[PDB]
């Protein structure tokens, strides 16, 4: 799903059992292979030390 | 001429142009209000967006 | 950079309750996720990116 | 780079599987390409250069050695030595070289 | 001072003012602060965003182009049109914006190298180089032994070895009100010919040559050019270039996936 | 608007777009112990961020032929982190809960629930001579369930789980005198109650006295046409408030 | 008088009839974190009675041919009740200890001890290539001991426990530059130190960083005539002060 | 001025205030002055403790590391991670304290040496060296003829022979509030792996190379690096290292007696 | 700017940072009262320690 627009769609379907995991990824906004090419990533990849908090809007 | 640093420091301009002065390095001003919230009606935080 | 002394945790997302739907409606839905910084972000110690390479001039 | 134990003594019985581990972590100042070697002093026995394996170097040990993990770029250089025999006594050197760091591990195997 | 905002304390509330739920359709990014979804302590924050400004991000020299020219040869001399499209470590820092406006500070790091001479007892004195700058439209030299070099009123600099590298400053030389790092649209009213080419950013050429003569053995030199955008102001930011550059004129590329991949969505 | 709420505690948050108002106990808001009423001879401890947050119990499935569920309150959080850990090393302790149950459905289902929190719920055994044992009276954050059939008599230590008597020998209809809310899949989506500390002594042990009980009884059973989702789960998330303990000791 | 003290914390008390003065760190008294220095983005928790009390470690015997003992400080209390329990569920945390060591003898024995609390004590391995493993570097409220003989070389992951080098490669005499007190069985009976939080970051994890070390080195060895008691035990009781934590998570 | 205290006169007393006898158990060092155990004359004292302060004890340059790299070879270039653990005349001055905080002043003393060339009439011009500094995380070059050198925005310095040695200043670059010259405790939450290793003091690498080409005969160079801790503040003093260092990572050692010995206790 | 030496001497700051100024060399202040006497109750010299 990388060489397409499917990389941004998170699969959510009507499960049968309760308490399943949808996704999960470590939070290293300059080294992880998920938050790397986002707009935050190519700003962090020019500096070395960062700080502050991060928001994560879902839709 | 004399200003503060990251105490004081002294700077003197020698040449008679403007593109010869050193870098500024001290234009600390930001205003994200034109990239974050570029909407017509003001959006309050607490009340819902609709 | 990928280090171990300063890890920053993990992010997960679990089903609280199932995804229910009426009839004649697809059960396969999708979700998008954004990312940004709060108003107390900052950086330091400028360097160059490890992404763009070059062997000869263009 | 840093190996957890630069040298130790291992003892196994003839006809068993020999575990010669080689763990490491990565300091922040390491950003080059990965390289992992393995030596023997009774001569390379297996290489890992360019994310691909080249491991037909020692005629005495053909297929009798192969990496364990599937995440070799995470700090695993261990080898699975199978079917130990008597001509396999010698000191091993797990030489890993990631620019600009270097680290070794001296595994003296005795049987 | 450009200090960041501190965080204010909070108490466990139970009210109808929900700061978490919003509508991302409106193109309006969220504005919540952690003090609105959990209990926080009043932390004075002294961090500063100074080293992330524009003039701290761009005003750093970067090699652009470098050419070689032998001494013992006819027309041994280097020419170069002035453009930042050629090196990629600097090209990408200038594509983050669309309309830039800066004055420049060149710097040349000239070196020499003795060639495989053939005579005996070779010995040459110090060398002297000339770096001539031709505006767009001036007359261009054809060979080293030419009379467009001396008898000229263009800005040039004379430099000899063993000293500090030369350096001149160039003001904002353009026809519009900003350099355009992008220009969609043709350059002929009939909409033919080359696609992304603009006269707005042309700056002329650079001709360099030796000043000494051929004593006994050739000497190949080398000159490296360094930019330094000062007084810079940027407009209309832009996402960063992802696919690898292929040409210096256009923005051609080959398609490549968005990111490197992982084994499963939950790992 | 008037349909959305946003409850926060400690370092957790609960947000609901569609819900009704919140019912607050018997009119009092849970707070600490005043010193006119205190009886312990020493000073109590107050974590106040390590315990006051939203723990989430296990899930339950709402089948068509469902009967009910109940949780014994200061027993279900026995294994939830710092609350269960402070509940062991101490000897006394008072709390006040903010119960929240949530069950969402589409606009094509039908049903209703009664979310009641009966205080001092004493239950009766199946055999008239015995009394229900501990294993079958409660479970660690697990839901024991009622039934629609009268439990037989040959059972030795079991609970009488006939739902039309709520297990307490009382008529199931009259349960609304306790604080309660109706989960109605037509207009409602979530029910939330704020229960103070209700007991006849200022503090008490917490391994021997389950001084609350959260029951859920489906009056109008779930029903749907063919095609809609056949699995509708219920999830309750409980959060202590204004907790404090006394009398350190060994583990137990 | 001027010989007696009476220290109390939480719900425990320490009383000593014969003792010397109390040495207070580097001149500062342990307190909470001011908000000019705070770095965590959330609010910390403060038990303040559940942790701030005197835990008592295991005992050690002072034989005639003794060498020494050391305890790694924010690791020895890993199993002592609520302190060890809050040390697991959180991620950060700062403390300040009030160490107290006590060894009593009659008027017919002789000996002396050096009660030192070296901060950031990094120890060296027996083999010059390796580093000491965790099992042999510290123990849960148990005393690892020095030796009088140089540890051999064929050992793979062990600690060099030659006492005349204090294990850190430093001369054992110069250790008095750190806060310390002498247990002298002539006039002294108990030594007590009050150590603040000494570290280069305002808070830190507590399973990966033992930012103190309490050592005990007998300079003048124990000696007695025949007839007196041949068994003289030492006991150290440590008590956190002004503790607070951050960043809840699962158990680990 | 930092003057020492003078001494005041005394008279032969006979009283119950004994200043000599005290109790060393209390960990409280004595505080007597010779004017309390004998008769002294009022001596004005002008001595000054200025040349024993911290900034007079540390702010003196000391060689740290030096590498060599030949000209006529592939990938002839020197790399070095920045750490003070390697030289022992400076390592010991920094172990006297636990938490230091200083900004730095590097200095490079670059020299050359002509190698055994083989051709006839060898003659090379002046040389030019580049000393590139890569922050922790940046891209590292692989060979001399590489495009990570020029097209870069890292801080580098260009220097040519026969001039004053280069020098740059580096501010306090760390994640905490002080460099830690000691760190007891592992670096993985599982308590495995290397023992005394900390990210707090990392400073990057240093890549150096020639800028000229191979004229006729190889030239091996040599660069020496010098620190200079300024604005320094020290915390939590520490006894001085006795046993000889053996490694650059940990503090391993071999046990050695406290002092050199004498023939008898009374000599 | 102008201060005394070990007469007077003049110093001028040129660069616009703080890590570029020369060494201080003139922070003469000491306080051994936290290493010599780190005890809770004050200890007088003359009277005995017990």
């Amino acid at each position: 799903n990388v060489s397409s627009l499917k990389a941004y769609q998170i699969p959510v379907q009507s499960n049968s059992d309760n308490g399943k995991q949808v996704f999960g990824f470590p939070l290293q906004p300059g080294a992880n292979n998920v938050l790397n090419r986002t707009l935050l990533g190519e700003i962090l990849n020019y500096y070395t030390h960062w700080s502050g908090s991060i928001k994560l809007t879902f839709m | 001429q004399v200003s503060t640093q990251k105490i004081h420091y002294t700077n003197i301009n020698y040449y008679k142009d403007a593109a010869s002065n050193s870098a500024n390095r001290q234009d600390f001003t930001q205003d994200p209000g034109k990239f974050t919230e570029p909407v017509k009606d003001i959006m309050v935080k607490t009340m819902p967006a609709l | 950079v990928e280090d171990e002394y300063t890890a920053a945790g993990y992010v997960t997302c679990w089903y609280q309750t199932n995804i229910v739907v009426p009839a004649d409606v697809q059960s396969s839905c999708d979700i998008l996720c954004f990312v940004s910084a709060c108003n107390d972000f900052s950086v330091r110690m400028l360097k160059d990116t490890p992404f763009i390479r070059q062997d000869t001039f263009y | 780079l840093s190996i957890t134990t630069p040298e130790e003594m291992i003892e196994k019985a003839k006809g068993e599987t020999a575990y010669l581990p080689c763990k490491f972590t990565l300091s922040p100042e390491d950003q080059g390409p990965l390289d992992i070697e393995w030596l023997i002093s009774p001569q390379v026995i297996i290489l890992y250069s360019g994310d691909k394996i080249y491991d037909d170097y020692y005629p005495d040990l053909k297929g009798r050695v192969h990496f364990t993990s599937n995440d070799l770029k995470s700090g695993d250089a261990s080898i699975n030595v199978t079917n130990l025999q008597l001509s396999d006594i010698g000191t091993y050197q797990c030489k890993v070289k990631k620019a600009p760091g270097v680290a070794n591990k001296k595994i003296h195997l005795v049987v | 001072v450009a200090r960041v905002a501190d965080t204010i304390s909070s108490r466990p509330t139970n009210s109808e003012s929900i700061p978490a739920l919003t509508a991302a359709e409106t193109g309006h990014t969220s504005q919540v602060v952690p003090s609105d979804t959990m209990q926080t302590r009043h932390v004075k924050n002294y961090h500063s965003r100074s080293e992330s400004s524009i003039e701290n991000f761009l005003c750093r020299s970067a090699c652009v182009y470098y050419a070689t020219y032998t001494n013992n040869s006819k027309k041994g001399f280097a020419e170069w049109v002035i453009n930042t499209r050629q090196v990629a470590q600097l090209r990408r820092k200038l594509e983050l914006f669309t309309y830039l406006r800066f004055d420049l500070e060149l710097t040349f790091v000239i070196t020499s190298a003795q060639q495989p001479s053939t005579a005996s007892s070779v010995d040459a004195p110090v060398q002297t180089h000339q770096i001539m700058y031709v505006p767009p439209g001036g007359p261009v030299p054809t060979k080293v032994k030419d009379y467009a070099w001396q008898t000229s009123t263009n800005p040039s600099v004379f430099w000899t070895e063993g000293n500090a590298p030369p350096r001149m400053s160039i003001p904002f030389i353009s026809i519009g009100n900003a350099y355009s790092c992008f220009y969609d649209g043709w350059t002929q009213f009939s909409r033919n010919g080359v696609y992304g080419i603009n006269t707005l950013n042309n700056m002329g050429t650079l001709y360099m040559r030796h000043v000494n003569e051929a004593g006994q053995g050739p000497i190949k030199s080398t000159v490296r050019i360094y930019f330094k955008p000062k007084h810079v102001k940027a407009w209309v930011p832009r996402p960063p270039r992802l696919c690898q550059y292929e040409k210096q004129k256009n923005v051609n590329f080959s398609p490549i996936g968005v990111t490197t991949s992982r084994t499963d969505i939950i790992t | 608007s008037d349909r959305v709420r946003s409850i926060t505690l400690g370092n957790s948050t609960i947000t609901t777009q569609e819900c009704a108002n919140v019912v607050v106990g018997y009119g009092v808001w849970p707070e600490y112990l005043k010193d006119n009423e205190a009886t312990a001879e020493d000073q109590p401890t107050q974590p106040d961020v390590a315990t006051c947050r939203f723990y989430t119990l296990e899930s339950v499935q709402w089948m068509k032929n469902s009967a009910g569920w109940w949780w014994k309150l200061p027993d279900a959080l026995s294994q939830m982190g710092l609350f269960g850990q402070n509940m062991q090393y101490h000897y006394l302790g008072r709390t006040g809960y903010t119960i929240h149950v949530q069950c969402n459905a589409s606009k094509f289902h039908q049903g209703c629930l009664l979310v009641v929190c009966v205080p001092e719920a004493e239950m009766g055994c199946s055999n008239l001579n015995n009394t229900p044992e501990f294993s079958e009276l409660s479970g660690g954050d697990s839901a024991r369930m009622f039934t629609d059939t009268q439990v037989g008599e040959s059972n030795a230590k079991k609970v009488q789980t006939a739902v039309w008597n709520a297990g307490m020998g009382v008529g199931v209809g009259n349960l609304t005198i306790f604080p309660h809310q109706w989960i109605n899949l037509r207009t409602n989506n979530s029910a939330t109650l704020v229960m103070p500390y209700i007991n006849s002594v200022p503090m008490d042990n917490m391994f021997r006295h389950n001084n609350l009980t959260l029951m859920i009884i489906p009056f109008v059973p779930l029903n749907y046409s063919e095609g809609s989702s056949p699995y509708v789960p219920i999830t309750v998330t409980i959060a202590p408030m204004c907790a404090e303990y006394n009398g350190l000791r060994l583990a137990s």
